[PDB]
RNA sequence: CGAAGGUGUGCUGUGAGGCAUGCUGGAGGUAUCAGAAGUGCGAAUGCUGACAUAAGUAACGAUAAAGCGGGUGAAAAGCCCGCUCGCCGGAAGACCAAGGGUUCCUGUCCAACGUUAAUCGGGGCAGGGUGAGUCGACCCCUAAGGCGAGGCCGAAAGGCG
RNA sequence: UAAGGUGAUAUGAACCGUUAUAACCGGCGAUUUCCGAAUGGGGAAACCCAGUGUGUUUCGACACACUAUCAUUAACUGAAUCCAUAGGUUAAUGAGGCGAACCGGGGGAACUGAAACAUCUAAGUACCCCGAGGAAAAGAAAUCAACCGAGAUUCCCCCAGUAGCGGCGAGCGAACGGGGAGCAGCCCAGAGCCUGAAUCAGUGUGUGUGUUAGUGGAAGCGUCUGGAAAGGCGCGCGAUACAGGGUGACAGCCCCGUACACAAAAAUGCACAUGCUGUGAGCUCGAUGAGUAGGGCGGGACACGUGGUAUCCUGUCUGAAUAUGGGGGGACCAUCCUCCAAGGCUAAAUACUCCUGACUGACCGAUAGUGAACCAGUACCGUGAGGGAAAGGCGAAAAGAAC
């Protein structure tokens, strides 16, 4: 009840979870390592994405 | 002089080191001591 | 170890005595021989280290019912 | 719950000025509260590189404790304290000798 | 296989951004430290794959920790591995 | 409207002691009568910490000695540059293995270490720097020796193989 | 539960959130790198090297699972050796290692005392090892008593520093009997009626009861000193709440609290017809644990040092009767009394604290109390086992001194 993710129930969860990884977290590194200021928050919440991805997988196999 | 200490790690390894502490059960209850003790250090070879 | 494998004798340690009463520690030891006994139902010899009241007891019992027993305690015969 | 909420209009009960009356901006964990202009204090400012270059005395309201500031009443022009009772889950702050839900 | 894009985590900082790393950019090479247990293989196939350009050989050195701390606390930064990507053809640069 | 503690003064009792008060201090003290003791220190070549003495005394670590000009700097015998002079040269030159572990390079600093000063440093603070199919390790193989399935032996542990 | 948060030294930067979904706390899960019993082989801890399968594949290879030893059981193969074993291979189950104290067993000292020392003592103590369990061990008389009787075991107070043992020295030291805590007895050696026939153990529930988050919780103002009031003074109120802690000095009424009343999605510990599954009721007849009791020799334990020494264990050599019978009653014999060894199981009273929570102290207050109030088994010292410190206090709030 603290936290939702029925818009993460669906089927089909390993594409977002590679759009997650490569071109967001990859670009957050890459980002950080330049320097931005944005990217601060993005990359914990970023992570924590992944990790509610995960935990569905994890959760059902169908996947 | 030549004095008591010349530093080797392979015979410091093989005399005192986890796997010579863990081959004898008196070396085992060394290392049980260590641990009751509380030392950072178990093994001092590694 | 020196175990009789039938009557389970054990070494057990006691006191030398001197005429002055000194006491020193030694042991008492059984007499264990090896000794090969035919078996008729397994139609071999089984060879146990025994001791002599313990081939009193197969005398007394028989081979049979002594590995019997050695089956029921688990010791290879 | 706490008897002391982010934004209400209280009055202190000991030190500094006891009669004085603010409205809260800070709730800190510690058990204090910054209320507007009570504490009002003279700290010395370095000189920071950007903001803050060449430093001065300006004022700031220092930390004063939720047991000295008490929650004031429109009704009756002084401090009352603070019960909260509700049968349902969601409780409701009443004052004391008034039976007035803040 | 060619490895895959969920393991090709190895790309950790695109740049050391140092003089060394420049003067090799300018001349032939991308330098970039990359992971602690990655391969040779590995860097090469993040390389063509995280970027466009291909990639010649990988060259990698492991770069010890640093103390860098005082006597009363004492501590030690992290091992880190570090490349050095060789791309020769289909270069911008 | 100033406790315990500290520091002087005055008074008092035969004594250990007590009382009052000025200054420092800025929160405790506990008449009287009982009760329980970790109940009194000058010694033990007593234990711990602080500080004297010798005393501004010995010493500053190979007798391979240095001199000058310029620069920087708050300050130069010691740092950098240059010209002489001296020393080693089967080493006091150069390269590894063992060992150490960042002492290597650059920028900055002089509080503590430098047996003096230090702008300097193997010192403090920040960045850098170690790229292998062929050099070592890993891996193939073995000596001494170690461990040793099963086994033999041994109160237990375990010993040998 | 919630208006505040993203743990601390530690500020910052970017952010999240309304009590209706940030954070915080609790139940159930998910992930859980590598080493470590380490278990695929090895090894100089946290590293090196694989093998067999399944799937993919850009031909460069990638992912995942399994592969240790022993014990039991089953299957398949199988020597000398004809049958048969030993062995080999596979599969299922189980074990390994750690841990402060208590417990049972296997070995077991010496310093010391005797004003020396050897019998004796220290002492079945220290230590080493094996084995568990929440307790362990013991346990339902071949037991004491004395001609009356008691009726398993354990633990406490007496008996009692008595009787006795003792280079009759030092010293060691009972039981009988009494008062108590607690207090139930059963099963096989064998067959029939009797066959879930009570009890007992496992297994999600049902109810009561806690545990692991919590909820509400009374009643003070004015004035003087003071930097600040909780202090002085004056007048009130609560109390099933005046245990305690903090707030600018000492607060019953400022805050957290406390007395009291209430609450558990979910998981769990104790108590019923538990539903079920297994073991197994009750009656009749029959039996009554052989290399055993006992003996000689050598030891050991009984308070008992072999002495007049009964009782128990047995290393060794022997060796009965077998309810027409045997054991004990402290050498031994007769009479008498009492009880059935050579098979087992068993709660409670009992010992202990690595850990969890609440409370208490004529306990300590930084040379004291843990070695450790401070980032302590840390810094240092040693090859190693090992040894092992010193080090608390600004202020109410950093307002931590702009210039």
């Amino acid at each position: 009840m603290k936290a939702k993710e029925l818009r993460e129930k669906s089927v089909e969860e390993l594409n977002t979870e590679l759009l997650n990884l490569l071109r967001e977290q990859f670009n957050l590194r890459m980002q950080a390592a330049s320097g931005q200021l944005q990217q601060s928050h993005l990359l914990k919440q970023v992570r924590r994405d992944v990790a509610r991805v995960k935990t569905l997988l994890n959760e059902k196999a169908g996947a | 002089m030549k004095r008591t200490f010349q530093p080797s790690v392979l015979k410091r390894n093989r005399s005192h080191g986890f796997r010579a502490r863990m081959a004898t059960k008196n070396g085992r209850q060394v290392l049980a001591r260590r641990r009751a003790k509380g030392r950072a250090r178990l093994t001092v070879s590694k | 170890s020196r175990v009789c494998q039938v009557t389970g004798k054990r070494p057990v340690t006691g006191n030398n005595r001197s005429h002055a009463l000194n006491a020193t520690k030694r042991r008492f030891l059984p007499n264990l021989h090896s000794h090969r006994f035919w078996v008729e139902s397994e139609k071999r010899f089984v060879t146990l280290r025994v001791s002599a009241k313990g081939m009193r007891v197969i005398d007394k019992k028989g081979i049979d019912t002594v590995l019997a027993e050695l089956r029921a305690r688990g010791e290879k015969y | 719950a706490a008897k002391i909420r982010r934004d209400d209009e209280v009055i202190v009960l000991t030190g500094k000025d006891k009669g004085k009356r603010g409205k809260v901006k800070n709730v800190l964990s510690s058990g204090k509260v910054i209320v507007e202009g009570i504490n009002l204090v003279k700290k010395h400012q370095k000189p920071v590189p950007a903001l803050n270059q060449p430093g001065g005395i300006v004022e700031k309201e220092a930390a004063i404790q939720v047991s000295n500031v008490a929650i004031f009443n429109a009704a009756t022009g002084k401090a009352d304290r603070v019960g909260f009772r509700f049968e349902d889950g969601k409780k409701v702050r009443f004052f004391k000798s008034n039976s007035e839900t803040i | 296989m060619i490895r895959e894009e969920r393991l090709l985590k190895v790309l950790r900082a695109p740049h050391v951004s140092e003089k060394a790393s420049t003067a090799m950019e300018k001349s032939n090479t991308i330098v970039l430290k990359v992971a602690k247990d990655a391969t040779k293989a590995e860097i090469k196939a993040a390389v063509q794959k995280l970027f466009e350009v291909e990639v010649e050989v990988v060259n990698t050195l492991v770069v010890k920790g640093k103390v860098k701390r005082h006597g009363q606390r004492i501590g030690r930064r992290s091992d880190w591995k570090k490349a050095y990507v060789t791309l020769k053809e289909g270069q911008n640069l």
